[PDB]
């Protein structure tokens, strides 16, 4: 069907809301879930560092993904935003129809 | 033109910055849509107030996420009257319009509908 | 027309809902009479503030007992400066008038007269 | 192998527990993780609104999915429950064997 | 004419009445100069808010030291969001002007510059 | 491309950090997100029980997965660790290049 | 028949509504299984008590998730004796059985096993 | 015979001894009428619980105003879960009857009706 | 048989674990003697409650010093009504007997005699 | 050889055990790398201190995740000077080296850089 | 020679000066015996820390009862992490020895054994 | 060389930043003079502790006014034992010397002389 869940990692609530709102408002997403309170350990430059972060789960479709990537890059305060899409294998039919109706 | 205040309110379930900001955006945009406001140039000022139980974020910050960069924003804390509806964000906007007082629409969302003056 | 604020204040002896509401009515009506306001259509908004020791009721509720159903009403809690006059209800109304600033009358009742800017 | 992770979004802890318990008890799932505290921004009717929500991560299999969908629809207080399955590409072998043993 | 709010803020280092009053004067006069206001007749009202840590004086008193005797003055206490800038005095003035929204200047002094919406 | 998100469930913050740090430090992962505060309902032996748990989201690749599984088994205090990989369908190109540069 | 109380206890790691409800379900179902109770018709009442540190949810709510809709449910707060096991949910059920006192099984889960009367 | 618990609840508007006692009487008598109890001889015990905000009187005292002099009366304080219904008096009575569990009526009065398990 | 509650109470002079345990034993044994109970097999359950000022020990522990190992024991904290008798331990036992309600004896010791329902 | 202390500090955004442990690891490893320490055998002791707002975990625990099992670890709480940088973890390590005092590197991370003695 | 820290800990049952002093002596002497220290001349310093619940005495005083009159003694209060072992006295001694790090023995007494790094 | 701690203490009359800093300087310089320390290169570290009543400044800041820029400085809060000398600043310095333990001089100033170990 092409429905996807996109994971976007953001540094703060302002960013999380700003992006989540823009994606839904602009129909690049039907639904965005914000998961607060993450602890992030990652490699940076030559070492391992930590950060805070929040996670956005964006329920979108593959055809809108190229637009999403550009819009997120414009809003997200990083050189390299962490944007990855995981595929949906199957799901509630009405829900999936709904995502398509509200996306694009 | 003259000045008409626009009021609205929204409730949240928890004192989480994301919830506050998201709720504030929903309310501000809904107020503006209800009254047909296509530009922030018509707003003299916006005053936000919150109940004593919401301290993790300032609603005024949300206003700048929707572009109200030039709208004066002020905020204050509400009187803790026992029995009042908890976790409430209230907004008063001052609108430079020629709209009659009784043609200005007010917005009450979520549990704030119970406090609507109807 | 332009906008002029109208101020006034009243004190109460105790934090009893009836006293708060009654005092609020007395003050609001007196402010409106002082300035000749025969209609609430001229009010852009009313902002009420109270001292930290009055928490049993919201003054804004009184406003709807005298019919200000369409007047935007906002309220906030005051700064607890030591030595200040206790149990004070203050009101700022924004009036859409052509009245000069120095022709707007302000109302101070009960012990609030001591804080009148004269 | 057909192992899947199902994302179910629920409005409250009572619902989250009620569903999670029913799915595990009835062997429609081997394991359910509840992630509290979400902020949800989504399109509703003609506008963008927010809600609270919790997220359930259900470790199940594809063959039990049709049953899961029906059971969740019965318990979940929405016209359109948000139920989506993400596939598992690979994993700990003992764990995956375990999920199959406990599901169905 | 219409109404435009004017905002500004200033910080102080301690909760000393003299510091509060002095800071309030500096901010009010600077706001008025920035916008070319030569008379208080143009001000509909002024609303002052302060953070939870400034309780020794009322900023509104300073306003009468610079002659704003007829300008309605209201004050309120701010929401104590953790991490906010401490000891901040904020002012919203409502100005009866024909100045476009984007031609109104706002004033941020001392450490309040970090919270300027730029 | 072979990029994957691995879900590892851990019982405590000490374990979560110990594993997350080891995987990133050893280049078995480029980034690990820790999601605290989970409630876990699962079948154990003959009944349904609950636990606390935290969730690790590990951004890694499929070729390093076999090593990850062994390292996690060594660190994780369970007979059967819950380690499952979900595939990435697509994503930010710079990000995906970054994961590969930092993994292996 | 006569009446025998059934006791049990479970601990949780945090005061999260989901944890409380989940733990309560685990304990109630385990108590009923231990004693062979296939119906809630045999329960006269269930009394839940909790320690002072669990205030986010009522364990009694969990009871209705497993269908005990007609079983009277009462709850109370426990005595905060220093040194006691934290975050404990305790349940006393009154069972209308003919089971001898020493044939009634009690259930202690998680860290509550340390307080089992053995 | 066997034992069936009887539950009910009532709310009051204020923590005034007269209100507590009056409310307690109303609830106890209503519970007894609902279940046809013409004598206190059938009651094994009555347990009263109250919310944290009612401390001016003991509901158990009311029970002796309606003659339950020989009925064992115990009382306890409830768990203060945020968001719960305030000022609630809850009663669990243990009734030595042969009435089936589903034929026992429970009583919820005033605002306690919202918490009825229906 | 049926179920009859047995009540009693005892006071202590200080919140010392030894005093609490000793007092609890005295009261439990006296209740059992008063009613002729030679075995704990007849007790469905025992519920202990204490006032807010006794937190150094759990009365339920005393019950196991006198051998009530198989009797379900539950405890709860009492409502702090001002003016109440301080440092009171109250016990409700549920007894599976055929004794008429008015033939069950209740025990009040030390200063608890003043609260006896006579 | 002689003894040189090594200092460093790191800040965290919230009092979450995972954040504390992760931050502590980052800081300890960075200090050791900065000074070329390839073995914990050179450390006489490590002392950790934290600000008053970090109570969910002990930084010393992190030290054992990176293998400092034989390094004596002590911790203490810092003086709450108003205006200080919040949520700070500070570490003093005592290093048995022959390194000159001015060749020992110190590490300040995140917002702790503002307190670096430069 | 070099410097090695020596650690140990002991718990007490109550905050009684005698218990604190006695426990401190037991721990200090045991640490010194474990490592073969026959003289206080080898100790550079001793740092004592205690949990938040021990305030009736200073452990450092005990050190002078066993003759450590010339050993610098410093003390500090520990971080109150919830769930930590209560009533704990911890000691770090800095020993001017040539003993390898892994040949230094550490001492954990009473309930402090559960926190031993093994 | 080896390591010897140097101790001293000073009291202040009030919690004023100037007093704290001035007192800290006096004490640090006096300690260094007493022991003939002409360079900070000999100090491995300095640990400052203060009583619970001194929170307006960090003594460690004073150390940088006298040039100890490269000396690791750590600080902690002291245990509030009732009856202790109030407003006390204590310092432990770790000195990389060959001075015998009994040849190291300690400094007690102002009211701290009463706590000198003599």
């Amino acid at each position: 069907g092409g429905e996807e869940v996109v994971l976007i990692t953001v540094p703060s609530a302002l960013v999380a809301v700003k992006i989540a709102h823009a994606l839904v408002e602009e129909r690049l997403a039907a639904c965005v879930n914000i998961v607060p309170g993450l602890t992030s350990i990652y490699r940076e430059e030559g070492s391992v560092v930590s950060d805070h972060e929040l996670l956005l789960l964006v329920k979108t479709t593959t055809d809108a993904f190229p637009k999403l990537k550009e819009r997120v890059k414009e809003l997200h305060p990083y050189e390299v935003p962490e944007i990855v899409a995981l595929p949906i294998a199957e799901g509630n039919r009405e829900y999936l129809d709904w995502l398509r109706e509200n996306t694009g | 033109g003259s000045v008409r205040g626009i009021r609205g309110a929204i409730t949240v379930e928890e004192d989480t910055p994301a919830a506050i900001l998201a709720a504030t955006i929903e309310l501000l945009l809904k107020m503006l849509e209800a009254n047909g406001i296509q530009s922030y140039e018509e707003l003299a000022a916006v005053i936000f107030t919150v109940t004593e139980d919401l301290t993790s974020a300032f609603p005024a910050e949300a206003a700048r996420l929707i572009g109200m960069h030039r709208v004066p924003l002020l905020s204050a804390r509400e009187v803790p009257v026992p029995g009042s509806l908890p976790r409430v964000i209230r907004v008063l906007a001052l609108w430079n319009t020629d709209t009659p007082q009784d043609r200005v629409r007010h917005v009450y969302l979520n549990e704030a509908v119970r406090l609507r003056p109807d």
